[PDB]
DNA sequence: GATGTGTAGCTACACATC
DNA sequence: GATGTGTAGCTACACATC
């Protein structure tokens, strides 16, 4: 038999590659010109102003993360493991009929 | 004219035109050495070092990828270099140039940095950024620089590295790796702990990579970018070559390439092929023997994959590996395992030339086979030559069990070879698993696999017990015979009836292994006990009672595996086992289920009573609501979230369920409303409590919750389109449940996150009538009659005009 | 063989903007 | 948060040159 169970198999497995993890881990011209001659050159101090309010760092909450943003374990839960009995692997049961 | 002036146009002419393209930089470059070089002989050198600094702060402001800012910048990383090559190649043997030029570029390169570090902490980005390109290209060519500069550049580096923008701290480490041989902890500290994949990269890539940092590099093979796991094994292990076999230690060694040739993307896995086949093969001169003692064969379990990938990638040598003929008296685990990959290689892609001359007959394999079998088991660094025959033992019995038997001669000779080893008392289980396979390919009908093993069994049984001729065999004698069961009963798939011996078998010690007070001997008497179950229907009846106690009362590791049979005699017989005269009643076995999936203390436990459900659920033999609901429950719950194996089944097995059959997602629909009230109240109660350990976070905000139950629902996802699912309202009677429960909860913020998303919904004009209907009743009744906010009005007032212009489409006959 | 150069297409992740 | 355009890496094949 199998010729639906086949079917669906193929459709999960290659469509839900990227939902493993299953949690919050679910997608679903101008060549404008500089003239250096120009003595325009009281902007020098605008790029050298101190950073007043603008925060331009980091927040220390994010300055440090224990996952590491590492990839958690894979149990590489596929459609064939779910299929195969517990005790008898080389059997498996009909879901999806 | 003034002679400053001079030098002023000089230079901006040729700032102006190296703007414009990379053609001229070679001239520009020998230019401002000569204009440089006229400079510091007519006394103005510090004229000059003044106005290069002033274009130079032109260009910062432009943002990253301005076109113009590249050529400038590669034009003054070129000046700067072009001088120091001037001053390293006499330094290698012609001193001592009389002109100071040393002490000019010490001078000239000094003055610089300083200039552009007056923006490195400038609010703008575009300033930032260009600051620390500038430092980055001409670091490498500074040369000797003061102290106190030396310092000044750490000291805003080793703030830089934190800075806001992504973009600046990529820069910051390329600035920082020129000073690794402190820098080195930060950026070991960087490859660890910034969000932006791209810093951790740069920080990778450009590591020190000597014996103490390494193992944070290769730490990233799991890093969560693709592109971050994809070049650990391109760059980093193709710039090793062969200083991983030596340097790189086994265990971490084994578990690189494994993580590689099963990750689930397809890019990362042709980036470690490849390695493993173009690169490492090349690099050890073709030898595929050598290459698998690289990768340790003996404790490895993915040389399997190493292997095809291999195969695939040279196709061309696979017709040139000889096994030469009997030699077999020096057979490595390489060589035995290459016999075993290369003999289920050409049977499963029917390489049929190979399969005629380049392997040994059936008869002549049975020589080479018990050949092991004697020197390992009969006869007396001894145990790692106990282990390499058990190996090779195992590789030649893995291939024999598909050898082509159409040869009488060839079949006996071997049955004889296993029957002779599955009568050892001391064959490790390993080989115990593999020789029933085989003995099992070599019978003509099941009753005669049967019988031979049974025979075996008893054999080993009666041995002991006329030996003490307290007629009970001894306790390790009934671990044997009770292994050597099971993998012959995972074979046997007919009734029990049919095969006595089985019967007669299991009532000897099958059911006085259950009785027993041994942990393992107990587990395998309930795996044998199983077993049969899933072959006679009466005796999972008589035994259903029984194992449920078991799942109640026993030790972890019993309560593991007793559960896993009652999930598979549900599998094979359904609901025939239970709720009838005799039969256990269904509300009993869900009140273990509950137990051990509530169970906190025993994760695994939690998995495979999680597993198991969904597979009942899935074949439909399971269909009660408040068991489902708490089976959803347990995936979001704050208690759950620390089992990793529990979370990803259920990612995987929610969703098949709700998108197999309508009826699947209906049950979604009809409890989900309910489910996402009991977890809102848990991420509150969660939220407000304060005790020691809280991770509040350790939860999904209800937002997300909502968006997922409306995706599972969602009438779209359900992969067999009738043409007329498209009618369906399972995901409006969900909504219409929620907006009844929406007077329930408490909190504004809450209240709002399930508003802002409920325009995630699927209307459609096909859609019955009065359920829009209804659901528009209850949302105007929620807007009109309550006091909202700004942005759950807007969204909500939004789905109310979804319907209004929705009902004329279909009021119209 | 081994190597460039040439175009084209692609996916995840940046940024920009509002 | 939600966006559109960007962009980083490839990947792939046709080649032309050495």
């Amino acid at each position: 038999m199998s010729i639906f169970e086949k079917d669906l198999m193929a459709y999960f497995d290659e469509n839900l590659n990227r939902n493993w993890r299953g949690r919050e881990h679910w997608k679903v011209k101008k060549v404008l010109e500089i003239d250096f001659f120009k003595t325009d050159d009281s902007f020098e101090d605008k790029v050298f102003a101190s950073k007043g309010r603008t925060k331009i760092d980091m927040p220390i909450k994010n300055r440090k993360n224990d996952t590491h943003y590492l990839l958690p374990d894979d149990f590489h839960f596929s459609t064939d493991r779910i299929t195969r009995l517990f005790i008898k692997p080389g059997q498996k049961m009909s879901l999806f009929s | 004219i003034d002679i400053n002036t001079k030098i002023f146009n000089s230079v901006a002419e040729v700032f102006q035109k190296a703007q414009g393209s990379y053609a001229g930089h070679r001239k520009h470059i020998a230019v401002l050495k000569k204009i440089q070089s006229k400079a510091v002989e007519q006394g103005y050198e510090d004229a000059f070092n003044f106005w290069f600094d002033k274009l130079v702060t032109k260009i910062l402001p432009l943002k990253k990828n301005e076109i113009i800012g590249d050529r400038i910048v590669k034009l003054v990383a070129a000046f700067i270099a072009s001088l120091e090559r001037e001053l390293i190649l006499a330094k290698k043997q012609n001193y001592k140039l009389t002109n100071d030029e040393e002490g000019i570029f010490s001078r000239f390169v000094d003055q610089f940095i300083r200039h552009v570090l007056r923006g490195v902490e400038s609010p703008d980005k575009n300033v930032r950024f260009r600051v620390l390109q500038l430092l980055a290209v001409i670091m490498d060519n500074i040369g000797e620089i003061d102290e106190s500069l030396f310092n000044l550049l750490i000291l805003s580096l080793n703030k830089r590295i934190y800075d806001r923008e992504p973009t600046v701290r990529i820069q910051a480490v390329f600035c920082l790796t020129k000073f690794q041989d402190e820098a080195t902890r930060t950026l070991v500290a960087s490859i660890q702990n910034d969000p932006s994949a791209e810093v951790r990269r740069a920080a990778m890539l450009n590591l020190i990579n000597d014996n103490n940092t390494r193992p944070y590099i290769l730490e990233r093979a799991r890093d969560v970018n693709i592109v971050n796991r994809r070049l650990v094994y391109s760059r980093i292990l193709k710039s090793m070559g062969r200083k991983c076999f030596d340097d790189i230690e086994p265990h971490i060694f084994d578990q690189l390439i494994e993580w590689g040739l099963e990750d689930r993307e397809l890019s990362v896995r042709n980036a470690c092929k490849r390695l493993i086949a173009h690169d490492w093969l090349n690099a050890l001169d073709g030898d595929l023997i050598e290459l698998l003692e690289k990768l340790d064969v003996s404790r490895s379990s993915v040389c399997v994959k190493a292997i095809e990938a291999l195969f695939q990638s040279r196709p061309d040598i696979l017709s040139k590996i000889k096994f030469p003929e009997s030699i077999w008296k020096d057979f490595t685990v390489e060589i035995a395992f290459l016999f075993r990959a290369i003999y289920l290689y050409c049977l499963d892609n029917n390489i049929t030339e190979m399969l005629e001359e380049n392997f040994p007959e059936a008869s002549k394999l049975s020589e080479h086979l018990n050949h092991y079998i004697l020197l390992r088991y009969h006869h007396n660094q001894s145990h790692f030559d106990y282990n390499t025959l058990e190996f090779i033992i195992e590789q030649l019995s893995i291939a024999a069990e598909r050898y082509d038997y159409s040869d009488e001669v060839g079949r006996r000779s071997m049955l004889t070879v296993v029957r002779n080893m599955l009568a050892l008392t001391t064959l490790s289980e390993p080989l115990i698993k593999i020789g029933i396979r085989v003995m099992k390919s070599l019978s003509i009908n099941e009753k005669d696999f049967v019988t031979m093993a049974i025979e075996i069994i008893n054999d080993i049984r009666d041995d002991d017990i006329e030996k003490q001729e307290e007629k009970e065999a001894s306790s390790a004698t009934i671990v044997l015979c009770l292994t050597r069961s099971s993998y012959m009963l995972e074979l046997v798939n007919t009734p029990l009836t049919e095969n006595i011996l089985i019967a007669s078998l299991m009532d000897t010690l099958i059911t006085p292994a259950v009785r027993n007070t041994a942990p393992n001997i107990r587990e395998l008497g309930v795996k044998n006990l199983g077993l049969c179950c899933l072959l006679d229907v009466k005796l999972a009846i008589d035994n259903m009672y029984i194992l449920g106690m078991c799942v109640s009362k026993g030790n972890a590791s019993l309560k593991y595996i007793a559960l896993q049979v009652i999930v598979d005699i549900f599998s094979v017989h359904g609901n025939t086992v239970v709720d009838g005269e005799g039969k256990v009643d269904s509300i009993s076995l869900h009140k273990i289920f509950y137990k051990v999936l509530k169970n906190n203390g025993l994760p695994e436990c939690q998995v495979i009573a999680a597993e198991g459900l969904c597979k009942l659920f899935l074949a439909d033999v399971f269909t009660d609501d408040d068991l489902f609901e708490t089976l959803v429950l347990s995936y979001f719950s704050p208690i759950n979230s620390s089992n990793e194996a529990l979370v990803q089944a259920f990612a995987f097995c929610i969703p098949v369920y709700c998108f197999s059959h309508p009826a699947h997602q209906q049950r979604m629909s009809r409890t989900a409303a309910d489910i996402l009230l009991r977890l809102c109240v848990l991420w509150d109660d969660l939220q407000s409590s304060v005790i020691p350990e809280v991770d509040r976070e350790a939860m999904l905000k209800p937002n997300i919750i909502f968006q997922q139950l409306l995706f599972w629902t969602d009438p779209r996802n359900l992969v067999n389109q009738t043409g007329s699912t498209k009618k369906d309202t399972v995901q409006l009677t969900f909504l219409i449940d929620v907006l009844k429960i929406y007077a329930q909860i408490e909190k504004k913020e809450i209240k709002k996150m399930i508003i802002t998303n409920i325009n995630a919904i699927f209307l459609s004009s096909e859609q019955d009538y009065s359920t829009l209907k209804e659901l528009l009743e209850y949302s105007d009744d929620i807007a009109e009659n309550d006091n909202l906010d700004n942005v759950s009005k807007n969204a909500l007032d939004k789905l109310r005009n979804n319907l209004n212009s929705l009902i004329e489409e279909i009021n119209e006959r």
